[PDB]
C-alpha cells in the first residue's frame, strides 16, 4: 500500500554539536534565552506537521543557531565557562545547586561581554 | 445474623447487579460481578449447617471460575483491539470464552450441575433470591453483546438446557430441586431468543421472575420443602394450595395463563427468522416440565392426602408474618395474557 | 540478544504452572506457585513494569501465598514490539497508577466498599454457630 | 501476537485444566484459581505497558486486589468445611447431589 | 571496665566502613574520577546514551567540551 | 543484569556455606545411632491479608500528590484511610481481635 | 439491561478509561493514538453495522499498529533471506550493521 | 569490577554480624555487673571465630524423617534475603540504584516469613509448628504497620528512592518532623526481627542466627537512613559513611540495651499492642501526614 | 536540539535499512522494496525492530534493555 | 454539655491512644479546608513544567501571548520566588 519515502543520507548531513550533556546543561539557560526563535519555529513546525521528514530543513537551522551560540562563548569566556561545566559534570545527578559560585563567575562573564 | 448486616449484604448484592447494569467499561462490569459474588456468599449461609456451607462452597467455586474466564475474555478482547467498552467482541475466540463464562453464571447446560445442589443446600429465601435476582446481570451483559454471539453455540446450549431441565425435573421429590430444574429450562428458553430479539428475552425474564416469586412465596407460606410436606397443606390452608395449582398450571405454559405469553411470542419471533425445527422441539420438550408440574398439582390440590393428628393444633394458629406483593405476584403470574401487546414498552 | 530471555522466563513460567497444576501435596503445589510468581514478577520487571512487578512480589507473594501457606500448614519474537521514544522526566506507569486518586474516583469508591464488605463477610462466614 | 502472550495464555489454560481436574484437596483448587489470576495479571500488565495506555495502569492493581479478596473468602469456606469433616478432601462434599 | 567493650565495637565499625567506602571508590574508578551517573526517568538515560555516542571511545564519562566544537 | 548477578552471588554464597556446614561433620565417622486448628490464627492471617490489600491501594500516594487536583486526591486518599479505619473498628467491636 | 445512567446525568463514571486517546495524565499519548482517533472519527454516529462495513481500513490500520503482525512478518522474511544469503555467501553486511559505524548524537 | 563490589558488600557484613555477638555479650555483661568473653582472644576478640569453628565441626542432627528439601532450603532463603536487603541502601552511594528501593526492601522483608513457615513445617513436630505459626502471625502483623508508617514518612520525601532521603534531610533530621512515627517504627522493627521484649520463640542453626543478626543490623541501618539523615558532601563521601555507621552502631547497641532492660510480652499482649494501639495511631498519623504538605504548601518535588 | 538529532538519526537508520533491503531482496519475486504495511500515508513511528533489526545483537540488547537494566 | 465533657475526661483516662488517634484524624480532615496555603500548593503543582511548551502560531491577534520567554507577557513566578 505505497512506498515510504525516506530522505537520502546526504539530506541528513549537518555539522553536529559534539559537546556532552554536562556542557549542554551548563549553558542551557542562556542557550534558551538566545536561540529561542529557531527552536520555537522548529518545534511549532514539528508539532503541526507531525512528521520527521517534513521538518528536516528547520532542524538544520537549530544546529547552526546552537553552533553559533557555542562559538560566541568559546571566543569570549571559555575560561570561566569551562570551570562551570566541569563542576556540573562531576555531580552524579548534575545538580545546579552544587556550583553556584562557578555559575556566578560565568554569569558575569557573559553579561559583561555579550 | 444481625438485621443491619443482612440488609447491608442484600444492598451490596443489589449494587453489584446495578453496577453491572449501568457501566460501560468491562472492568467495572467485572467488578460488579465480583462484588455481587462477595456479598452473596453470606446470604446462602444465613442459616448455618453443613449443607448450606457445602452449597456456598460449590457456588463460590463455580462463580470464581466463571469470573476468571470472564476476565480472560476481556483481556483477549483488549489485546486484539484496545477497547474497554462493552459492545460486540472484536475477537471470535474471546466471544466463545465470554459466552461460556456467562453460561456458567446463569446455569445453562452443560454448566447446570451446580444449580440443583446449591438450591437444595440453601433455604427457601436464599433460593428465591438465587433463582430470581442472580440472573439479571449475566442476562443483561448477554443482551448488550447479542450481535456478537455465535448462534450455533448459544442455541446449542439453550436447547440442551431445555432438554436437561425437562428430564431432570421428572426425577425429583424435593421442591427446591424441581424449582432449580424449572429455572434451567426457563434459562434455555430465554437464551434461545437472544440472537434474534432481546425484547423477547426481557419479556420471558420478567414473566419467569413473577412466577418464580409467586411459587417461592407460596412454598414459604406453607413451609414445605418436599412433596409429602406440601401434601398436608390442604388440611390447613386450602386456598394456598388452589393458588399454587393455578400458578403451577401457568408455569407449565398452559393458555390462557400468563406463562403461555413468553413461549408463544418466542416461537412467533423465531418463525420470523425461518427457524421452524427448534421452536417445535422446544415446545414438545416443555411438555416434560408441564408433566412434573401436573404431578405436583395432583399431589397438592387435586387430591387429598392422608394427614396426621398433631395437625389439629396447627388449626388454632394464624400466620404472624405476611408476604406483601404475594397477591400481586399471583395475579400477574396468572392473568396478564390480554395485556400481551404491552411488550412494546421494551420492558 | 540473550537467547530470548523473555521467552526463557515465559517457558519457566509455563513449566512451573505444569508443576503445581498436577496438584501434588498442596504444600509442594504452593511452592511451585511461589516459583511461578517469582518468574512472572521477573517477566514484568524485565519488561519495564517496575511498580507492578514489585506489587506482584510484595502483595501476591508476601501476603496472599503466605496466608495460603499458613492455612495449609494449619491443616494436615520479543524486543521488536517495543517503543522508540522516551517517557520524559517521569515514569509513565507511576503517573498512570497515581491517577487513581484524581481520575479513578469511582474505582476507589467501589474498591473500598468491596473491601469493607469483604471484611464484614469474612467475619460473618467464620462466626460459626 | 508474539510468543510471550502465547506462553502466558498457555499457562492460564493449564491452570484452568488443573482446577477442573480435581484429584483431591480443595486447597489445590484454590491454588489453581490463584495461578489463573497470576497469569491474568501478568498478561494484562504486558498488554497495557506495551501499548502505552497510561490510565489503564490502574487496572492490574484493581484486579489483584479483588481477586485476593476472593481468595480470602475461598479460604474461609475451606476452613469451615474442614471443621465439619477434619479434612478438606473434595469427596466429602457429596451431601447435595443432582 | 566498660571501655573493654570498645575493641569489638571498633572491629565491627571497621567492617561496616568497608562496603560504603568501597562502593564510592569503585564508582570513582569506573567513572573516570566522577560520581557514577544516575539515570532515572529515561531522559537521563538519553543524555548518557548521547554522551556515549559522542565520546568517540564508547564511554559516556569521557566529556567533550568546547575544544570539540571546532 | 547487575541485580541478577547480585542475587545469583548471594544465593550461591548462602548455598555454598550451608552445604559446607552440612558436609564438614558428615565426613568423620560417628556412632550415627495435631487436630486443634485454632480459628484465631486463621482470622489474624485473613485480617492481615485484607489490610495488606488496602495498603496496596494506599501505596501510590507519594506520586498522587502532584496532580493539580489536590482537593479530589486528598478527599479520595482520606476516604481510603477512613475506609481502612472502619474495617479495624468493625473487627474490634465484633470481638474479632480477641484471644 | 444497560441503563445509561451516565448519559442521562452527565456523570462520566467510567468513560474516561474506555479508550487510549482520551485525555491521559500529563498528556502522555498512547502508542496507537492517531490510528484510534481516525477509527473513532470514521465510525462516529454511524452504527455498528455500517462502522464494520465502511471503516474497515481505519480499523485494520489500528490493529496493525496494536499488534504489528504484518510488520513482524516482513521483518522476519527479510532476516531469513539475509540469513540464507550469508549461509550461501553472496551477501556481506556493511560496517553499519557490524558495529563499525560512526555514531551520531 | 562489579563482582568485587558485591564481595566487598557481602563479606564485611558477615564479619560485622560475627562480631556483633561479641559486642552483645560484652554489653549485656557490663550491664549485669560482670564481663563478657575476655579469655578467648586479647579482649574476647577471638571468641566469634572459636564459636564459628565449633559450630561448623559439630554433628548435624537431621530429623531423619522430615522434608530434607525444605530443611536445606530454609537457611538458604533466610541468608539470601538477609544479604539482599543490603543492596538498596545508600552509604552514601548504593550498590544498586533503584527507583523503588524502599518498596524492594519491603518485598524482601515480606518474603522473610517463608523461612519461618518452612522451618516450622519441616520440624515434624506439632509444638514447633505451633511456635512457627505464632512467629509468622506476629511478623505479618507488625509488617503491616511497618508499611503504613513507611509510606507516611516517605510522603515528605517525594519518592521511594532511598538516595533522596539524604536530600530531604539536608538541613534537619526526619526525627523532628515525625517522632511518633519513628517511635512506632522502632518498636515494629524490634517485633519484626523477633527481638526482646518480643522474643517469644550445628551448621544450619548458625546460618539462621547469621540471617537474624544481619537483619538486625540492616534494619537499624535502614532506621538511621530513614530518620537520622547524615550530611553528605559529594567530594568526600567518607564523612557520610562514618556518620551513618556510627548511627547504625548506636541503634544496634540500643537494641542490646532494650533486651537487657525489660521482661517479655505474652503473645496476646503484643498482638493487642499492635492491633489496638499502633494501628489506630498509625492510621491517624497517616491521615495527618497526607494532609500536612497540602495544608502548608510543602510538597516534595519529584513526580 | 535533541528532537532534531533524534529525527535525523531515525531517518538515517531507516534509510540504511532500506538500502540493505534493496540489496538483499533483489531475487525475491513478489517483493517490493520499502513497501508500507499500512493503508494510510501518514507517518508512523517505527518499531524497535525496524531500526535495530539488521544490526548487531549488542546494540539491539542496549536499545532494548539498557535503561531497564541500568541500576 | 456536661455529658460530653465527662465522656472526654473519662476517655482521656484509660484510653489515651484512642483519644489521640481520633483528635489527629479529625484535625487531618478539618484543617485542609481552612488553610490558606492549599491554593498555593495547587498553584505550585500547576507551575511545574513536565512537558515542552508547544508554541502557538502567531496570527497578529495574540497580544497576551509572549513572543520571547523574556517578554513580560504570560504567567510569572515572583510569588513562588518570594514564598
Ligand atoms: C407481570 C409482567 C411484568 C411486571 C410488570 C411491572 C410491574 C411493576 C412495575 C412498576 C413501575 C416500573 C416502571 C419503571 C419507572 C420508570 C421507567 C423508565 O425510567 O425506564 C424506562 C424502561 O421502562 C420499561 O421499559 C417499561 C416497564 C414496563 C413493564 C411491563 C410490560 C411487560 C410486558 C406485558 C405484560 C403485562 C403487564 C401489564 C400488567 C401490570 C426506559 O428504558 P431505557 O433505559 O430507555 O432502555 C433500557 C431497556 N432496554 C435495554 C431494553 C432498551
Ligand atoms: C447523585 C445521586 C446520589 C444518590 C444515590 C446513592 C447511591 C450510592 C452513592 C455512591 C455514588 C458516589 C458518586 C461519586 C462519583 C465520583 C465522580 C464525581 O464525583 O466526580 C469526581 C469528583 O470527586 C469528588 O470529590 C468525589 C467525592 C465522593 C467521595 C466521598 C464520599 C463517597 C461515599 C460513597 C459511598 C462509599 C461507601 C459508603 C460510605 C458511607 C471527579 O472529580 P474531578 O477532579 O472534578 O474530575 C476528574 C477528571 N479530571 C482528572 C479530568 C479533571
Ligand atoms: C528477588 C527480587 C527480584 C527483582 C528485584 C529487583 C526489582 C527492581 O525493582 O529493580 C529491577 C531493576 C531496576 O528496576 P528500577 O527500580 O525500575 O530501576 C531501573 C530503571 N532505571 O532492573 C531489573 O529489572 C533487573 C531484574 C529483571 C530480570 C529478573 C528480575 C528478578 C527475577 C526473580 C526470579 C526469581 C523467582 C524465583 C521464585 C521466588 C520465590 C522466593
Ligand atoms: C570466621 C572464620 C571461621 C571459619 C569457618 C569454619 C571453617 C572450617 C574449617 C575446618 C577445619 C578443619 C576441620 C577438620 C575436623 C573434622 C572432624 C575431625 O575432627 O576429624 C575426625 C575424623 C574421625 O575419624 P575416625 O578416627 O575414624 O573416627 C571414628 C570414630 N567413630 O577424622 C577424619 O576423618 C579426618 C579427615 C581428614 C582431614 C584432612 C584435611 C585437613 C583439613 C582441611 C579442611 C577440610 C574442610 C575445609
Ligand atoms: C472522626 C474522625 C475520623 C478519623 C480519625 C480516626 C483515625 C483512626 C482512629 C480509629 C481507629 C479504630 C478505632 C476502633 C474503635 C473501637 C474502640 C473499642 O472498642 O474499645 C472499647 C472502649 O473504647 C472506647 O471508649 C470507645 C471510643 C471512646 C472515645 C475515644 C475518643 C473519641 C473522641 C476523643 C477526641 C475527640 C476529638 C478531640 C477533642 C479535643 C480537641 C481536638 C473497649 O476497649 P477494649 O480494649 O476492647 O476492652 C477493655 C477491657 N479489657
Amino acid at each position: 500500500p505505497g512506498i515510504v519515502e525516506l530522505p537520502t543520507l546526504e539530506d541528513l548531513k549537518v555539522q553536529e554539536v559534539k559537546v556532552s550533556s554536562s556542557v549542554l546543561k551548563a549553558a542551557a539557560h542562556h542557550y534558551g534565552a538566545q536561540c529561542d526563535k529557531p527552536n520555537k519555529e522548529f518545534m511549532l513546525c514539528r508539532w503541526e506537521e507531525k512528521d520527521p521528514r517534513r521538518c528536516l530543513e528547520e532542524g538544520k537551522l537549530v544546529n547552526q543557531c546552537a553552533l553559533d551560540f557555542f562559538r560566541q562563548i568559546k571566543r569570549h569566556c571559555a575560561e570561566p565557562f569551562t570551570e562551570y561545566w566541569t563542576c556540573i559534570d562531576y555531580s552524579g545527578l548534575q545538580l545546579f545547586r552544587h556550583c553556584r559560585k562557578q555559575q556566578a563567575k560565568f554569569d558575569e562573564c557573559v553579561l559583561d561581554k555579550l | 445474623m444481625n438485621p443491619i448486616i443482612y440488609t447491608t449484604l442484600i444492598m451490596t448484592v443489589m449494587s453489584g447487579t446495578m453496577l453491572v447494569m449501568i457501566s460501560s467499561h468491562w472492568l467495572l462490569i467485572w467488578i460488579g460481578f465480583e462484588m455481587n459474588l462477595l456479598a452473596m456468599i453470606p446470604v446462602l449461609m444465613k442459616n448455618f449447617n453443613p449443607r448450606a456451607t457445602e452449597a456456598a462452597t460449590k457456588y463460590f467455586l463455580t462463580q470464581a471460575t466463571a469470573s476468571m474466564m470472564l476476565m480472560m475474555a476481556i483481556i483477549i478482547n483488549l489485546l486484539y483491539s484496545g477497547q474497554w467498552t462493552i459492545t460486540k467482541m472484536f475477537n471470535p475466540v474471546a466471544m466463545t470464552m465470554m459466552t461460556m463464562a456467562l453460561a456458567m453464571k446463569l446455569g445453562l447446560s452443560p454448566f447446570h450441575f451446580w444449580v440443583p445442589e446449591v438450591t437444595q443446600g440453601i433455604s427457601l429465601q436464599a433460593g428465591l433470591l438465587l433463582l430470581t435476582w442472580q440472573k439479571l446481570a449475566p442476562l443483561s451483559v448477554l443482551c448488550q453483546i447479542s450481535q456478537s454471539i455465535n448462534p450455533n453455540l448459544m442455541l446449542t446450549m439453550a436447547m440442551l438446557s431445555i432438554l436437561i431441565g425437562g428430564w431432570g425435573g421428572l426425577n425429583q421429590t424435593q421442591l427446591r430441586k424441581i424449582m432449580a430444574y424449572s429455572s434451567i429450562a426457563h434459562m434455555g428458553w430465554m437464551t434461545a431468543v437472544l440472537p434474534y430479539n432481546t425484547t423477547m428475552t426481557i419479556l420471558n425474564l420478567l414473566i419467569y421472575i413473577t412466577m418464580t416469586l409467586a411459587m417461592f412465596m407460596l412454598l414459604i407460606h406453607s413451609s414445605a420443602t418436599t412433596t409429602l410436606s406440601l401434601s398436608h397443606t390442604w388440611n390447613k390452608m386450602p386456598v394456598i394450595t388452589s393458588l399454587m395449582m393455578v400458578t403451577l398450571l401457568s408455569m407449565g405454559g398452559l393458555p390462557p395463563l400468563s406463562g403461555f405469553m413468553p413461549k408463544w411470542m418466542i416461537i412467533q419471533e423465531m418463525t420470523k427468522n425461518e427457524s421452524i425445527i427448534m421452536p417445535t422441539l422446544m415446545a414438545m420438550t416443555a411438555l416434560l416440565n408441564l408433566y412434573f408440574y401436573m404431578r405436583l398439582a395432583y399431589s397438592s390440590s387435586l387430591t387429598m392426602f392422608p394427614s396426621t393428628n398433631n395437625m389439629k393444633m396447627k388449626w388454632q394458629f394464624e400466620h404472624t408474618k405476611q408476604m406483601k406483593l404475594l397477591p400481586t405476584m399471583i395475579v400477574l403470574s396468572t392473568l396478564v395474557l390480554p395485556m400481551t401487546p404491552a411488550l412494546s414498552s421494551l420492558n | 540478544m540473550t537467547m530470548y530471555i523473555a521467552f526463557i522466563l515465559s517457558t519457566i513460567f509455563v513449566i512451573g504452572f505444569v508443576g503445581f497444576s498436577s496438584k501434588p501435596s498442596p504444600i509442594y503445589g504452593g511452592l511451585g506457585l511461589i516459583v511461578s510468581g517469582g518468574v512472572g514478577c521477573g517477566i514484568v520487571l524485565n519488561f519495564g513494569g517496575s511498580f507492578l512487578g514489585l506489587m506482584v512480589f510484595l502483595i501476591y507473594l508476601g501476603g496472599m501465598l503466605v496466608v495460603f501457606g499458613y492455612t495449609t500448614a494449619m491443616a494436615t519474537g520479543d524486543w521488536v514490539i517495543y517503543d522508540t521514544g522516551d517517557s520524559g522526566f517521569f515514569s509513565e506507569e507511576a503517573m498512570g497508577i497515581a491517577a487513581l486518586y484524581s481520575y479513578g474516583t469511582w474505582l476507589v469508591i467501589v474498591t473500598g466498599w468491596s473491601l469493607l464488605i469483604g471484611v464484614v463477610v469474612i467475619m460473618e462466614i467464620t462466626r460459626g454457630n | 501476537m508474539p510468543l510471550v502472550y502465547m506462553n502466558i495464555i498457555m499457562a492460564f489454560a493449564i491452570a484452568l485444566a488443573g482446577l477442573l481436574m480435581y484429584r483431591s484437596h480443595l486447597m489445590s483448587s484454590l491454588l489453581c484459581l490463584e495461578g489463573m489470576m497470576l497469569s491474568l495479571f501478568i498478561m494484562s500488565t504486558l498488554i497495557i505497558l506495551n501499548t502505552h495506555f497510561t490510565l489503564a495502569n490502574m487496572m492490574p492493581i484493581i484486579l489483584l486486589v479483588f481477586a485476593a479478596c476472593e481468595a480470602a473468602l475461598g479460604l474461609s469456606l475451606l476452613v469451615m468445611v474442614s471443621n465439619t469433616y477434619g479434612t478438606d478432601y473434595v469427596q466429602n462434599l457429596n451431601l447435595l447431589q443432582c | 571496665m566498660w571501655f573493654e567493650i570498645l575493641p569489638g565495637i571498633a572491629v565491627m565499625a571497621a567492617c561496616l566502613f568497608i562496603p560504603g567506602m568501597a562502593t564510592a571508590h569503585i564508582h570513582k574508578f569506573t567513572n573516570g574520577g566522577k560520581e557514577k551517573r544516575v539515570a532515572h526517568f529515561s531522559y537521563q538515560w538519553n543524555l548518557m546514551e548521547r554522551d556515549r555516542r559522542i565520546s568517540g571511545v564508547n564511554r559516556y564519562h569521557v566529556t567533550k567540551g568546547l575544544e570539540n566544537i571546532d | 543484569m547487575n541485580i541478577m548477578l547480585t542475587l545469583l552471588t548471594n544465593v550461591t554464597l548462602a548455598s555454598l556455606l550451608v552445604l559446607i556446614a552440612f558436609w564438614l561433620p558428615q565426613l568423620n565417622a560417628y556412632s550415627e545411632k495435631r487436630l486443634p486448628f485454632s480459628m484465631k490464627f486463621f482470622l489474624v492471617a485473613i485480617t492481615f491479608l485484607l489490610f495488606d490489600l488496602e495498603i496496596a491501594l494506599l501505596l501510590p500516594l507519594p506520586w498522587a500528590s502532584q496532580t493539580n487536583n489536590l482537593k479530589t486526591m486528598l478527599t479520595m486518599a482520606l476516604f481510603l484511610l477512613i475506609l481502612l479505619a472502619a474495617s479495624l473498628a468493625y473487627e474490634w467491636t465484633q470481638k474479632g481481635l480477641e484471644w | 439491561p444497560f441503563f445509561d445512567v451516565q448519559k442521562r446525568l452527565g456523570l462520566d463514571l467510567d468513560r474516561w478509561m474506555t479508550i487510549q486517546s482520551a485525555e491521559q495524565p500529563h498528556k502522555i499519548p498512547g502508542r496507537c493514538h492517531a490510528f484510534e482517533k481516525e477509527w473513532i472519527e470514521c465510525a462516529h454516529g454511524i452504527g455498528g453495522i455500517r462502522a464494520e462495513k465502511e471503516c474497515k481500513i481505519e480499523f485494520d490500520d489500528f490493529v496493525e499498529c496494536l499488534l504489528r503482525q504484518k510488520t513482524m512478518k516482513r521483518l522476519s522474511a527479510i532476516k531469513r533471506q539475509r540469513d540464507k544469503l550469508i549461509k550461501e555467501g553472496k551477501y556481506t553486511p556493511p560496517p553499519h550493521h557490524l558495529g563499525k559505524e560512526d555514531p551520531r548524537p | 569490577m562489579f563482582m568485587i563490589n558485591i564481595l566487598s558488600l557481602i563479606i564485611p557484613i558477615l564479619l560485622a554480624v560475627a562480631f556483633l555477638t561479641l559486642v552483645e555479650r560484652k554489653v549485656l555483661g557490663y550491664m549485669q555487673l560482670r564481663k563478657g568473653p575476655n579469655v578467648v582472644g586479647p579482649y574476647g576478640l577471638l571468641q566469634p571465630i572459636a564459636d564459628a569453628l565449633k559450630l561448623f565441626t559439630k554433628e548435624p542432627l537431621r530429623p531423619a524423617t522430615s522434608s530434607i528439601s525444605m530443611f536445606i532450603i530454609a537457611p538458604i532463603l533466610a541468608l539470601s534475603l538477609a544479604l539482599t536487603m543490603w543492596v538498596p541502601l545508600p552509604m552514601p552511594y548504593p550498590l544498586i540504584n533503584m527507583n523503588l528501593g524502599v518498596l524492594f526492601m519491603l518485598a524482601m522483608s515480606s518474603l522473610a516469613v517463608y523461612s519461618i513457615l518452612w522451618s516450622g513445617w519441616a520440624s515434624n513436630s506439632k509444638y514447633a509448628l505451633i511456635g512457627a505459626l505464632r512467629a509468622v502471625a506476629q511478623t505479618i502483623s507488625y509488617e503491616v504497620t511497618l508499611a503504613i508508617i513507611l509510606l507516611s514518612v516517605l510522603l515528605m520525601n517525594g519518592s521511594y528512592t532511598l538516595s533522596t532521603l539524604i536530600t530531604t534531610q539536608e538541613h534537619i533530621w526526619m526525627i523532628f518532623t515525625s517522632w511518633p512515627l519513628a517511635m512506632m517504627w522502632f518498636i515494629s522493627t524490634l517485633a519484626e526481627t523477633n527481638r526482646a521484649p518480643f522474643d517469644l520463640t550445628a551448621g544450619p542453626f548458625a546460618m539462621f542466627f547469621m540471617a537474624e543478626y544481619a537483619n538486625i543490623i540492616m534494619m537499624n541501618a535502614f532506621t538511621a537512613i530513614l530518620f537520622l539523615g547524615a550530611s553528605h558532601d559529594p567530594h568526600t563521601p567518607e564523612l557520610y559513611t562514618i556518620n551513618f555507621v556510627l548511627k547504625t552502631l548506636a541503634l544496634t547497641i540500643t537494641f542490646l540495651w532494650i533486651r537487657a532492660s525489660y521482661p517479655r510480652f505474652r503473645y496476646d499482649q503484643l498482638m493487642h499492642l499492635l492491633w489496638k494501639s499502633f494501628l489506630p495511631l498509625t492510621l491517624a498519623l497517616c491521615m495527618w501526614h497526607i494532609s500536612l504538605p497540602i495544608m502548608t504548601a510543602s510538597i516534595p518535588p519529584q513526580s | 536540539l535533541f528532537q532534531a538529532e533524534k529525527d535525523r538519526r531515525v531517518l538515517q537508520m531507516l534509510r540504511e535499512n532500506l538500502e540493505e533491503e534493496a540489496i538483499i531482496m533483489k531475487d525475491v519475486p513478489d517483493w517490493k522494496v520499502g513497501e508500507s504495511v499500512f493503508h494510510t500515508t501518514r507517518w508512523v513511528t517505527p518499531m524497535m525492530g525496524e531500526l535495530y533489526g539488521l544490526r548487531t545483537n549488542e546494540e539491539i540488547l542496549s536499545a532494548t534493555y539498557g535503561f531497564i537494566w541500568y541500576t | 454539655a456536661g455529658r460530653i465533657a465527662s465522656f472526654l475526661k473519662n476517655a482521656w483516662a484509660k484510653e489515651p491512644v484512642l483519644v489521640a488517634s481520633f483528635a489527629i484524624g479529625g484535625l487531618a480532615i478539618i484543617l485542609p479546608s481552612l488553610s490558606p496555603y492549599t491554593n498555593y500548593a495547587i498553584r505550585i503543582n500547576r507551575a511545574t513544567p513536565y512537558n515542552y511548551p508547544v508554541p502557538l502560531r502567531d496570527d497578529g491577534n495574540m497580544p497576551d501571548v509572549p513572543s520571547h520567554p523574556q517578554d513580560p507577557q504570560g504567567p510569572s513566578l515572583e510569588w513562588l520566588k518570594n514564598l
